[PDB]
Parts: structure tokens; C-alpha cells; sequence
RNA sequence: UGAAAUGCGCAGAUACCGGGAGGAACGCCGAUGGCGAAGGCAGCCACCUGGUCCACCCGUGACGCUGAGGCGCGAAAGCGUGGGGAGCAAACCGGAUUAGAUACCCGGGUAGUCCACGCCCUAAACGAUGCGCGCUAGGUCUCUGGGUCUCCUGGGGGCCGAAGCUAACGCGUUAAGCGCGCCGCCUGGGGAGUACGGCCGCAAGGCUGAAACUCAAAGGAAUUGACGGGGGCCCGCACAAGCGGUGGAGC
RNA sequence: CUUUCU
């Protein structure tokens, strides 16, 4: 579909506390999503996920989701 | 029927009461290629429905049919290991030659001694939904419905 | 018995059986069903309609508890799953919502020989 | 499970919710990606630590390459001592299947798989390709630096391909091309990685490694077929759908 | 399905 980085401005992706920016990278289960989707270079995607993982122990962001309507 | 899907072989209408269904009918009467006694069977058949009833001999051999046909059956299936018997819908020419085949068959385990008699006595049953077709029938519809676990193939 | 008025259906489906449980809101089990409950035993307890009849009976014995309507859980796939659904649906128990919520490791425990496969 | 049975379940199993214990492994990200000399390395955090790339062109001044032996590292399995043990699971105990089934399938299940310390030192330890250096068209995709950031310039990973090489398959600036240096190795097949001896190891075993006898091959790549319980496309009274038969009786 | 041998 459109890419989620499209869909927004500059944003500091080492930054594990903005869960309202990381969490439109996350699917509807919670799952870090692919790049095909994420809109990323290699590189950011790499940080990306990192500080994702940081969010999710922190509790600010899922490990998991449910998916609705199946 | 390899390559095309086979012409409906398309039939004489009737000499008599000038429908397509009943020279079908005459025809699964017919042996060993005697066309003629086939028919008078049947005409006489049809006078057997007159002396013993006020009805048109045309609409009880309609309605018999229309009793008789299968609305499903079970058609063999392998499963790479085991045939089951499987339940699926039945194509409406399947279903009127099903029919027509079991009215002779029914009409020739009865017990009369005389064609044209079997075939009136077994047609009037069969409008009225109790012949020896309707059984050998009820029992496939049956049959299938019974094996209901297995209309997940279909194929 | 109790009246509750809506409440779970947590289907499980396996390529071995579909077993319905229906639940009062907190997660306690009403009734529950499944295709051994059904007539059926062996390997036609996976057959999507032996779901549906589990699906339909298990339905039926909740409506007993006066049941309305149910938030439905899936876990499993599973022939019968769709078809566990869909009777539901039809079955004048209403369906609120449906949910996956079936459970995977995020890597853990080894699997058996059968389920290495992707290996 | 093909279908089952063994098995578990009215001491109440399965499915469902709540709480707790433990063991082991980290889903998405995840790649045709990255790192390491190899083995090999994957949740997150901190500490300790090895390598390596780019820019400046500031320093030393041939200080270099290779490397018998030595020394160290070295997947899994295996061993010792002591922990630990959730799941999986050689052996083993059962159920199926089968002509039989010491298997394939199902149900149990010990070693082991896990940790620490000490052994073992092997491999399809593979790129089946020793290390270093220079030289010889390009194109394309990718990871990671720098620039005047359309494009240029390093380092790394792929694909197609100049010249060229190759038995062919293929290789082709990440050479299997053209050259130099230094090391390791080969010398028909079987006997045989056997015997003997030595060294090492707790053991299991490992390293080194023959001969007699015996064969006229053993091999590699590619060609045409043929075949497949490989693939794709398609036919035929081939099966299906039908109607009549044979197999029964007499002749 | 099933197929040990030839
Ligand atoms: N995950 C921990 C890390 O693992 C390494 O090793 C340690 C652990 O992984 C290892 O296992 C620990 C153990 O500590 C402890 N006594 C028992 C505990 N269950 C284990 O836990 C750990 O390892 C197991 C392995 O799956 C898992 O529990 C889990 O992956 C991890 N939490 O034992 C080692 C020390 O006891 C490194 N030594 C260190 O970086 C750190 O402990
Ligand atoms: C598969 C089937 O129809 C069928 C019929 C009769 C016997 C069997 N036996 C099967 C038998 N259950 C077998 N298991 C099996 O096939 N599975 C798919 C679990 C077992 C290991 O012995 C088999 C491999 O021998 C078998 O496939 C036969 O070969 C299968
Ligand atoms: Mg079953
Ligand atoms: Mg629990
Ligand atoms: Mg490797
Ligand atoms: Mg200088
Ligand atoms: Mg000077
Ligand atoms: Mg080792
Ligand atoms: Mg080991
Ligand atoms: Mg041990
Ligand atoms: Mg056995
Ligand atoms: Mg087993
Ligand atoms: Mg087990
Ligand atoms: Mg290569
Ligand atoms: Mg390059
Ligand atoms: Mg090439
Ligand atoms: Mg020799
Ligand atoms: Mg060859
Ligand atoms: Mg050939
Ligand atoms: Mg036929
Ligand atoms: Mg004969
Ligand atoms: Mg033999």
C-alpha cells in the first residue's frame, strides 16, 4: 500500500519513548513490520528495530497483538 | 469425452402427445431395438391410466418423473489410499435419465404379468410417491446426506 | 442453571478435531462440545462439518444458559474453523466479533520430529 | 493416523480463565543482509575486549611476504567431575504397518541435548578453490565510508559478461585470466585409512601409514536415448457415464 | 493407494 514513513515528518528513530510514531510501524498483531512496508533504508530499519525492542520492555510498545475480525 | 463436451443427443417428439421426455421414456421400454411394441407397451400403458383414473395420462407420467428424480447421490472417490462414497449435486440430465431409468426397472420387478400394466401400476405409485422407483431413490438421496462428512471434496 | 446473556465461543481448531468451548464473560466455561461429542470418532472429528455440528450442538446447550450473542476466539487452523464459524453465525447465537489469537512461541521449545520440518 | 491402536480421561482428562514453579530457546525485524581466520555468531541492557573500513596525507623509513616444526583455536557426537533437566530424544518399553519390519508412522522413554571446569580434535571443517602482491573491458543489483552528494571516489556481498583460460561444466578486477614468491598436497582401482610400529588420549578413539595378493579398469564432464512410485501440455471406448456380454449350464 | 524380486 503507501509507505509508513511517507506518512510522516522528520523523527528521531534512536528515540524509544515516542510510542505514537513507533507504534504505526508495528502491524495490527504487534509484529515489526518489513520494509516493503516500513519505507525504510537498511539502515534505519535496523536502528528502527532496535529501539522498538527497547519500547516493548520498557511496556510502551506490544510484543503481540490479536487479529480482528477472522 | 476427452477433448469436447459430447452433443446432447437431441430427441423425436412424440407421435402422440407430441413431447421430447415421453419418446425418452419409450425409448429406455425399448429392447433389442423394437421401437414399435415398445410404444404400443406405453400407449396401452397410458389407456391403463385413463380406465383407472379421471386423469390425463400426460400429467401423471410428468409428475411420477419429478418424483423420482435424485436431487444428490454418491459417486465413487479415491483419496490416495481409500474410495469413499462421495455427496454432490446431480445434473439436471442426470437427474431425468436416472429417472426414467429407474421407472423401467422399478416397472419390471413388479410382480403383473403384463408390460404395459407394470409400467401404468408403477407410474401411478410414482406420482403419488410410493413406487418401487421412489424407494431405490429416497435411498440414494439418503445415502448421500449420510456420507455428509465427505461434501468436502465435491471434485 | 445460571442466565448469562453473552459470553465466549473459543474454538480450537487442529488437523485432528475442532472442540468448541463456550464461556461466560470472565472466561468459565458454560458447555462445550467437539466432534467426538458429535457422533463422530477417529479421524472424522477433523472434517469441517464435524465443526460445524460441534459448533451448532455446543451453540445450542449454551442457549439453554440463555445465551444471546458471543465474542469468538480462533485458535488453531484447521479444516474445520471457517466452517466452526460460520455456524455460529447461523445459529441464532450472535457473533460480536471474531478474534485469532492463536499461541506461538517466540522461539522456544523444540519441536518433535513431525513438526521440525522446516528445519 | 492412510486407517488405527497403544496411551491418557469419572482420583474428572481434553477445551477455557486466574495464580505459581522451572528449563530451554529467542517470533516479527530478517535480507538475494552483516560480522569473524576458520569453526562459527541473532531478545534487550551495561561493563570488558578482538578485528576492520573511510578522510587528512601528519609521523617511522623496506621495519616486508610466506612459513617445515612448535604453540593456540577448532560444529556435532562422545568422555570425566559436579550441577541442572522444561521440551526434544539414540538406546530401550509399547502400538501400528508388513510376507517379515530388529525401520519408515503413533504412544512412552534413559544417556544426551543445558551450565561450569577439565578432556576429545573429528567433519560434505566446502567456495569441495593455500596465503600475499601486481597486471588485464564493461554493465547491473546490494551492504558500508568520503566528496563539489545529477554524478564521482574507497571497502565488502551478488548477478551478467571483454580479453583470456577450461576436458567440459564453468571461471571471468571477489579468476579457475596474465605473472612473481613462499607453504601444503597428488602420482591407476580394490586390499585399506586396514596391518605393523611410534606419538597422543581416561576411554571412545585420533595422527602418521604400509605390504602380500588382485583387477583392466576405477574416474570426470558432456552427448544421444531409455526409464522414474520427477514436472508441464495433450490424446485414445483408457477410465469414467451407459447399453449388451464372458466367467455359471448344455452344446 | 499399492509395487519385495525379475
Ligand atoms: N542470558 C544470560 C547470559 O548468558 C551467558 O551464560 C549464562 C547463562 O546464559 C546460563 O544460563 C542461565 C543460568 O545463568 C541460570 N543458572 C539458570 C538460568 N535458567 C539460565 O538462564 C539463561 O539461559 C537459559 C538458556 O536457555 C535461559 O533461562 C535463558 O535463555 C537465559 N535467561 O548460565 C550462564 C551463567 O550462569 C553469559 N555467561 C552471560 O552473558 C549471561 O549470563
Ligand atoms: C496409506 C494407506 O492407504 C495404507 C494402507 C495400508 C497400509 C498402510 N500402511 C502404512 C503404515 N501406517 C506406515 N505409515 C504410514 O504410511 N503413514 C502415512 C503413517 C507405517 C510407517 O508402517 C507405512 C509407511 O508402512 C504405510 O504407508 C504403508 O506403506 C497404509
Ligand atoms: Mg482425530
Ligand atoms: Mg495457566
Ligand atoms: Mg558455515
Ligand atoms: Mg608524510
Ligand atoms: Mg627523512
Ligand atoms: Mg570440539
Ligand atoms: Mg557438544
Ligand atoms: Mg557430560
Ligand atoms: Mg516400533
Ligand atoms: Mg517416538
Ligand atoms: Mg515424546
Ligand atoms: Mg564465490
Ligand atoms: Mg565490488
Ligand atoms: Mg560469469
Ligand atoms: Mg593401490
Ligand atoms: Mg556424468
Ligand atoms: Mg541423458
Ligand atoms: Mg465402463
Ligand atoms: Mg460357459
Ligand atoms: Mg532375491
Amino acid at each position: 500500500k503507501a509507505k509508513v514513513k511517507a506518512t510522516l515528518g522528520e523523527f528521531d528513530l534512536r528515540d524509544y519513548r515516542n510510542v505514537e510514531v513507533l507504534k504505526r510501524f508495528l502491524s495490527e498483531t504487534g509484529k515489526i513490520l518489513p520494509r516493503r512496508r516500513t519505507g525504510l533504508s537498511a539502515k534505519e530499519q535496523r536502528i528502527l528495530a532496535k529501539t522498538i525492542k527497547r519500547a516493548r520492555i520498557l511496556g510502551l510498545l506490544p510484543f503481540t497483538e490479536k487479529l480482528v475480525r477472522k | 469425452a476427452r477433448r469436447r463436451r459430447a452433443e446432447v443427443r437431441q430427441l423425436q417428439p412424440d407421435l402422440v402427445y407430441g413431447d421430447v421426455l415421453v419418446t425418452a421414456f419409450i425409448n429406455k421400454i425399448m429392447r433389442d431395438g423394437k421401437k414399435n411394441l415398445a410404444a404400443r407397451i406405453f400407449y396401452d400403458a397410458c389407456k391403463i391410466i385413463q380406465e383407472k383414473t379421471g386423469q390425463e395420462p400426460l400429467k401423471v407420467f410428468k409428475q411420477a418423473v419429478e418424483n423420482v428424480k435424485p436431487r444428490m447421490e454418491v459417486r465413487s472417490r479415491r483419496v490416495g489410499g481409500a474410495n469413499y462414497q462421495v455427496p454432490m449435486e446431480v445434473s439436471p440430465r442426470r437427474q431425468q435419465s436416472l429417472a426414467l431409468r429407474w421407472l423401467v426397472q422399478a416397472a419390471n420387478q413388479r410382480p403383473e404379468r403384463r408390460a404395459a400394466v407394470r409400467i401404468a401400476h408403477e407410474l401411478m405409485d410414482a406420482a403419488e410417491g410410493k413406487g418401487g422407483a421412489v424407494k431405490k431413490k429416497e435411498d440414494v438421496e439418503r445415502m448421500a446426506e449420510a456420507n455428509r462428512a465427505y461434501a468436502h471434496y465435491r471434485w | 442453571k445460571r442466565q448469562v446473556a453473552s459470553g465466549r465461543a473459543y474454538i480450537h481448531a487442529s488437523y485432528n478435531n475442532t472442540i468448541v468451548t463456550i464461556t461466560d464473560p470472565d472466561g468459565n466455561p458454560i458447555t462445550w462440545s467437539s466432534g467426538g461429542v458429535i457422533g463422530y470418532k477417529g479421524s472424522r472429528k477433523g472434517t469441517p462439518y464435524a465443526a460445524q455440528l460441534a459448533a451448532l450442538d455446543a451453540a445450542k446447550k449454551a442457549m439453554a444458559y440463555g445465551m444471546q450473542s458471543v465474542d469468538v476466539i480462533v485458535r488453531g487452523t484447521g479444516a474445520g474453523r471457517e466452517q466452526a464459524i460460520r455456524a455460529l453465525q447461523a445459529s441464532g447465537l450472535q457473533v460480536k466479533s471474531i478474534v485469532d489469537d492463536t499461541p506461538v512461541p517466540h522461539n522456544g521449545c523444540r519441536p518433535k520430529k513431525k513438526f521440525r520440518k522446516a528445519s
